């Protein structure tokens, strides 16, 4: 199952 | 009156000391500001890594007051960060090659000169180098986003514990 990741919101 | 990590200026999330000088973080990246920004000068605070337990992390530097408090700081055109992991610098949502990592038990100088405009990071009294130059106009704010249960204290001056010999600055209390 999914869970946030600290990468979440980056593009590179 | 002192400078402080925002009340009014905060993700709900995240979990305030009293004192208004710790942090730490819950679940995803989330921010909270300082009480007092700067809009022209050289200007510098200290962030103290108290506990980076395994899988959490930190994204500190500077915010205008645009910037999103459910986002990690360098998500939009506001911030500009420095991450625990890697050292790496973010702007826009884009992590660009900075320092090499930091972590629990780190002492973390964050300058800023508005005069061409710079934001330069410390490591235990290094400089790190010129992360960002020409920086977005306006205000900028010292800026707090934590992943997870990690615990970080914010110094905003005037008695900083590596106090930067390189370059001329005030202590953010200054600002009080």
């Amino acid at each position: 199952e999914y869970e946030e990741r600290e990468s979440e919101f980056d593009i590179e | 009156s002192r400078v402080l990590l925002a009340l009014h200026d905060r993700a709900p999330q995240l979990k305030i000391s009293d004192d208004r000088l710790t942090v730490v973080g819950e679940k995803g990246y989330s921010m909270v500001r300082a009480s007092h920004g700067v809009r022209k000068g050289a200007w510098y605070f200290e962030i103290t890594v108290d506990e980076m337990p395994p899988d959490t992390a930190a994204r500190l530097g500077w915010s205008q007051p645009l910037g999103n408090l459910q986002a990690p700081l360098g998500y939009d055109k506001f911030s500009y960060s420095w991450r625990s992991k890697k050292g790496t610098k973010f702007h826009q949502s884009i992590g660009k090659h900075y320092s090499s990592g930091y972590g629990q038990g780190d002492v973390l100088g964050f300058y800023i000169n508005l005069p061409g405009s710079e934001i330069i990071f410390y490591k235990n009294g290094v400089n790190q180098g010129v992360a960002y130059k020409d920086i977005f106009e306006g205000v900028y704010f010292p800026a707090i986003s934590l992943y997870k249960s990690c615990t970080v204290s914010i110094n905003f001056g005037p008695c900083f514990k590596y106090p930067p010999k390189d370059l001329t600055y005030r202590p953010m209390s200054d600002m009080g």
